[PDB]
């Protein structure tokens, strides 16, 4: 229920994979899947691309918003759990 | 461990605090906040006012 | 993406270019619609020359009979034929179908925001009631590399995506009738790349350069993560984020101003119905309106409060 890719510098993402329900509802094929796949593609390009962030790996921490404010607040909390 | 909060005064402050107290399930009672949008049980469920 | 103040300014410019001065607004509950309509009202008053008849608000939870009531209040002023909308797709579709039920075809002249855009769903099976609508969208282009990447994905190779199984189940209408899982995307099912994909990739690259430049300054000649760059300070990284300049995936430049905003650049579409139906580009906005009137096709109608 959360996408991990490890790396030296870690970025976070928030995308509406599911619709607003029940907290969550139906899958969004276009607004949710295409966009997170695009972020993963961009990360892969940067990592494979030389002379841009050379010898430094980018990872990802991708979460779901479910098109709601409170759910995104909880996911932001898991972003900031380190402090 | 906090079991209940005597709320804030301004409505905006109460809204901001309630968004988190909802997540951690802590009752809130306010003494001065009168915004009509705090009567919605779906979004502000642990909020009460005197 | 640019803020909605520029979109409101473009809408005012379109209205004043079309010779209209009597309009009614329509907004959905929330930050987006209300803020957009408020910006439109403030700009239109300050400039002058455009008068607003009514302002209506669509509730978040629509009670029965809401859309008919909204249409009937709009018809209380019959010289206000232009409606400026900041509304979601479902609200737009329901408003259009309520207009069709009350038989008001041709009365209203729609001007919608990026929530309308180029979407088939609001106008599907309701072409006549939504013919001639003018919409706005930030400029964008399709990316071929992402298309190759998405068409090459399978269940075996794409395992880092936790939700990919559900997408596979829904896309092909199968259960993992049953399916063997050997289906290929864009061959056995319809496919078209989403609109904001570019804006996602650009965003990622905005980090990628902003970090990189930092490592070129705070880490002179040291390869890899630095002892001082281990603690990446957010406040310092903000300046590097806001002072970037590079070419994006489409090839257009990417810049931020002092407030972290992209410059306003828009395309204008009109829904036209010929003997197929499409959204046709009729102009653009790059801090000054560039609109073609020779290529506009309505069922031009005027929205004026009284004739001279
Ligand atoms: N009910 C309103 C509100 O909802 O904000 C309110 C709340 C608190 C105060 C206060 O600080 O004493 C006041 C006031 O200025 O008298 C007004």
């Amino acid at each position: 229920h959360s996408i991990r890719v490890d790396g030296d510098i870690i970025l976070g993402g928030l995308f509406p994979v599911h619709a607003k329900g029940v907290p969550c509802g139906e899958l969004k094929k276009e607004k949710g899947i295409h966009r997170l796949e695009a972020m993963l593609y961009a990360i892969d390009q940067i990592n494979k691309d030389p002379d841009l962030l050379s010898n430094i790996t980018l990872g990802v921490r991708i979460l779901d918003t479910c098109s709601r404010d409170t759910y995104a607040l909880e996911q932001s909390l898991t972003f900031v759990q380190a402090l | 461990k906090i079991s209940g909060v005597i709320g804030a005064a301004a409505s905006s402050v109460s809204i901001m605090v309630a968004n988190i107290l909802r997540l951690f399930k802590i009752p809130q009672i306010s003494y001065a906040s009168t915004a009509p949008e705090l009567s919605d049980n779906t979004r502000y469920d642990f909020f009460s006012r005197v | 993406v640019p803020p909605d103040s520029y979109q409101a300014q473009a809408m005012v410019d379109i209205v004043t270019a079309l010779g209209w001065n009597y309009v009614s607004t329509l907004a959905s509950e929330g930050n987006y619609g209300e803020s957009g309509v408020e910006a439109f009202t403030q700009i239109s008053r300050e400039i002058g020359g455009v008068c607003i008849a009514q302002s209506q608000k669509i509730p978040r939870e629509p009670r029965p009979g809401e859309f008919e009531k909204i249409i009937k209040r709009l018809l209380e002023t019959p010289n206000a034929r232009a409606v400026i909308m900041f509304a979601n797709e479902d609200d737009i579709r329901r408003i259009l179908e309520a207009a069709k039920k009350l038989n008001q075809s041709g009365h209203f002249l729609w001007i919608g925001s990026d929530s309308w855009g180029s979407k088939i769903a609001p106008v599907y099976q309701q072409e006549e009631i939504a013919e001639g609508a003018v919409t706005i969208l930030p400029k964008r282009a399709s990316i071929d590399g992402f298309d190759r990447y998405f068409r090459s994905r399978t269940l075996a190779n794409n395992r880092r995506n936790v939700w990919f199984a559900e997408f596979w189940e829904e896309n092909f209408g199968c259960k993992l009738k049953k399916c063997t899982g050997l289906e290929r995307i864009a061959r056995d099912s319809s496919y078209e790349q989403e609109g904001k994909v570019q804006f996602v990739i650009d965003a990622v690259y905005s980090m990628a350069y902003a970090l990189h430049n930092m490592h070129k300054d705070l880490c002179p000649g040291y390869i890899g993560l630095c002892p001082r760059m281990s603690t990446i300070d957010g406040k310092e990284l903000l300046g590097y984020i806001r002072a970037v300049n590079f070419n994006g995936s489409a090839g257009t430049p990417v810049t931020f101003n002092e407030n972290g905003d992209a410059p306003g650049r828009y395309d204008i579409f009109q829904y036209q119905i010929t003997n197929s139906t499409e959204y046709k580009v009729i102009g653009h906005w790059t801090n000054q309106l560039h609109l073609k009137v020779e290529d506009m096709q309505w069922a031009h109608p005027a929205s004026v409060c009284s004739l001279p």
